[PDB]
């Protein structure tokens, strides 16, 4: 995955879940090849949220 | 560890004193618009400190 840096401090941060979602639609091939690289991110925005 | 403890810590140490203020602010019937400024200064300080 292309680094993200997001901090998840606002609720504008939905942004880049949906565009990981948006590539799992279009992409699930690729997203599947890099989504360990995604959960990364993903744990940042739900240890923040949830 | 994929979080720091200490970081951890300051979230919840924040969330406290988030439920505190709102407490107070709702109880002090503060406009939302301030509401929301001090929650953002917050959840700021939880990025700043991680």
């Amino acid at each position: 995955l292309k680094k993200i840096a997001e901090s998840f401090e606002d609720p504008s941060s939905i942004v880049v879940v949906l565009e990981f979602i948006l590539f799992a639609l279009f992409f699930p091939t690729e997203f599947n090849r890099i989504k360990g690289d995604i959960q990364n991110v993903l744990l940042l925005f739900f240890s923040r949220w949830y | 560890t994929v979080t720091n403890e200490f970081a951890s810590r300051f979230r919840t140490i924040v969330a406290t004193l988030a439920n505190v203020v709102n407490e107070r602010a709702v109880q002090d019937d503060m406009q939302k618009a301030t509401r929301s400024c001090t929650k953002q200064w917050l959840r700021h300080l939880e990025t700043q400190f991680d």
